[PDB]
């Protein structure tokens, strides 16, 4: 973990769950709104993807 | 782009749905109905607007 | 997975998910009866001794 | 003893009395936990529940 980055980007591959444990940043954005907590898409790319 | 996820979702905002995934999720048959907003929008089958 | 409905439960109406106003499990009023670790949120609950 | 303040009533304790025990049984308990409220009744109703 200490040595890994998370980069969800395409329309698949875009756990929030697994990229929400990797960097605490993404958790406090999933905690802040649960209902993004979604795996069938939708969890907001950045703005770049 | 790699290194500046974290940095993007620092940003403690949503972000609004894409008018194509709020088409998306209408039922069936309900997706006719007039309470179907986007419905002004899918103007061709072979384009999307 | 069954107790919300995945294909619609996104968006909010308050700092409540939207998935909390469908069903109960989802919302965190409903605390079950044996408890080991407190939630990270009581917005709305007051717990007394 | 106080009933009516209570979140979850005596019904479905009248239901676990005559439960089978196929996993059925959970997920019809879990889906038994459905909300009433107007913002409750229109998701369930847009899936055609």
């Amino acid at each position: 973990i200490e040595y890994s980055l998370p980069v969800p980007f395409h329309r698949f591959y875009s756990n929030p769950t697994i990229c929400a444990a990797l960097s605490d940043d993404i958790k406090r954005y999933v905690t802040e709104f649960p209902h993004y907590h979604r795996h069938d898409g939708g969890f907001p790319l950045p703005t770049a993807f | 782009a790699a290194r500046r996820i974290p940095h993007f979702y620092r940003v403690r905002r949503e972000v609004p749905r894409t008018v194509n995934e709020m088409k998306q999720d209408f039922v069936v048959t309900d997706f006719y109905k007039v309470g179907n907003i986007t419905l002004y929008t899918e103007l061709h089958p072979f384009f999307d607007f | 997975r069954i107790s919300a409905l995945p294909g619609l439960n996104n968006g909010q109406l308050a700092e409540e998910p939207l998935s909390a106003y469908v069903n109960a499990l989802h919302d965190h009023r409903l605390w079950p009866p044996f408890v080991t670790h407190l939630p990270r949120n009581m917005e709305g609950v007051q717990v007394v001794a | 003893a106080h009933e009516y303040h209570n979140w979850l009533r005596s019904p479905f304790s009248r239901y676990s009395a005559t439960c089978p025990n196929v996993l059925h049984s959970v997920m019809t308990l879990a889906a038994m936990l459905y909300k009433i409220s107007p913002v409750s009744l229109v998701l369930q109703t847009k899936a055609h529940i």
